[PDB]
């Protein structure tokens, strides 16, 4: 019957974990998008190479 | 002994506080490590992307050169 201790615990000095967690989010998304554009750029590379040998 | 029980409560509180600090510092440590790893990964990916762009630019250039 001490959940209050945990709640107020995770409420004290939230700025740090808040900033680190947000930066973590921005970096996770930046990563995902980078992987996507790498995929697309690779597809374009394959396309250009095929076009470059078929004509 | 109405007071000793309050000293016990005091000790319990100080323990809870201590545990809180330990958990918080551990979480901050994990997060910092995470942000570091992600930053390294995003740097490598960003490099890969850049290089791929360069390659695509050259291929496109050559393709146009043969039109
Ligand atoms: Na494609």
């Amino acid at each position: 019957r001490n959940k209050l201790a945990a709640a107020k615990c995770r409420n004290r000095r939230r700025e740090l974990t808040d900033r680190l967690q947000a930066e973590t989010d921005q970096l996770e998304e930046e990563k995902a998008e980078l992987e996507s554009e790498i995929a697309e750029l690779q597809k374009e590379k394959e396309r250009l190479e095929f076009v470059l040998v078929a004509h | 002994q109405e007071r000793i029980k309050a000293e016990r409560k005091r000790l319990r509180n100080r323990i809870a506080a201590s545990k809180c600090r330990k958990r918080k510092l551990e979480r901050i440590s994990r997060l910092e490590e995470k942000v570091k790893t992600l930053k390294s990964q995003n740097t490598e990916l960003a490099s890969t992307a850049s290089l791929l762009r360069e390659q695509v630019a050259q291929l496109k250039q050559k393709v146009l050169s043969h039109v």
